[PDB]
C-alpha cells in the first residue's frame, strides 16, 4: 500500500522534489521512471552497485525513514511528464505499485 | 621392513597423540607470550551498522 502523490508541478529552471512512501523500503530500493504519453519508460535511476546510484548528473536521490526523496537536476525544463514509483515486499517477493506524480 | 613379526598396535590408547596433543598447546602458548596484550581494548564500544545504503 504504497503512496506516490500525483498532482504537482514547479516552475522550469528550479530545483524540485519528489516522494514515495510505504512501510516496505528496506530491502526495495526505489522504482520512478517518466512514461512520455503513448511511449515506453526508461530509466529513472538505475543501481551499479551496492552502494549508491546517483552518479549522473541529472537527477540524485535520498534517503529517508519512510519517504524517498528523489532530488533533480537544477533545470527542470524540456524534461516533463508523470513520474511513477515502483518497489517489492520484504520476503522478495511481490513488486508493488502506487501511482506517481504527473507535473507541469 | 620387519618380517615374521606381528605386534599388536594400539590407536586410540596410543600416547603418541597425547604428547602430540599436549605439544602443540605449550607450542601455541610459547608462540604467544611475547606479543602484544590487548587489555587497555576493554572499554565501552559505541557501535552502528555498517553502510548498507
Ligand atoms: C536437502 O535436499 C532436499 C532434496 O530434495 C531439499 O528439498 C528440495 O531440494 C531442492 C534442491 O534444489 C530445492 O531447490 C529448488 O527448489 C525450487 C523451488 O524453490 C522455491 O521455493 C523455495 C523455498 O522452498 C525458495 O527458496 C526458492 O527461491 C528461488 O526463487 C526465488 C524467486 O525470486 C524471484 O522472484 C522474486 C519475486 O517473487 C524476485 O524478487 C526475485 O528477484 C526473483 O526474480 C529466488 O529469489 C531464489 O534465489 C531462488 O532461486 C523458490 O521460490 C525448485 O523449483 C527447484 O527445482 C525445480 O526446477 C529445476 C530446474 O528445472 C528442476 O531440475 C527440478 O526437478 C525442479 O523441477 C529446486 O527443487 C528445494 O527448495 C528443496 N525443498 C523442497 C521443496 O523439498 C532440501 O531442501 C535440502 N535441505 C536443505 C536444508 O538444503
Ligand atoms: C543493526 O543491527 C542490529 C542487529 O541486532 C539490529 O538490532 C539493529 O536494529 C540494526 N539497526 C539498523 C538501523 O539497521
Amino acid at each position: 500500500e504504497l503512496t506516490q502523490p500525483p498532482s504537482v508541478s514547479v516552475s522550469p529552471g528550479q530545483t524540485a522534489r519528489i516522494t514515495c512512501s510505504g512501510a516496505p523500503l528496506t530491502s526495495r530500493f526505489t522504482y520512478w521512471y517518466r512514461q512520455k504519453p503513448g511511449q515506453a519508460p526508461v530509466l529513472i535511476i538505475s543501481r551499479s552497485s551496492q552502494r549508491s546510484s546517483g552518479w549522473s548528473g541529472r537527477f540524485s536521490a535520498s534517503w529517508s525513514g519512510t519517504t524517498v526523496t528523489l532530488t533533480i537536476r537544477g533545470v527542470q525544463a524540456d524534461d516533463e511528464a508523470d513520474y511513477y514509483c515502483q518497489s517489492s515486499d520484504t520476503s522478495d517477493s511481490y513488486k508493488m505499485f502506487g501511482g506517481g506524480t504527473k507535473l507541469t | 621392513h620387519l618380517e615374521n613379526v606381528t605386534e599388536e598396535f594400539n590407536m586410540w590408547k596410543n600416547n603418541m597423540v597425547e604428547q602430540m596433543h599436549t605439544d602443540i598447546i605449550s607450542l601455541w602458548d610459547q608462540s604467544l607470550k611475547p606479543c602484544v596484550k590487548l587489555t587497555p581494548l576493554c572499554v565501552t564500544l559505541q557501535c552502528t551498522n555498517v553502510t548498507n545504503n
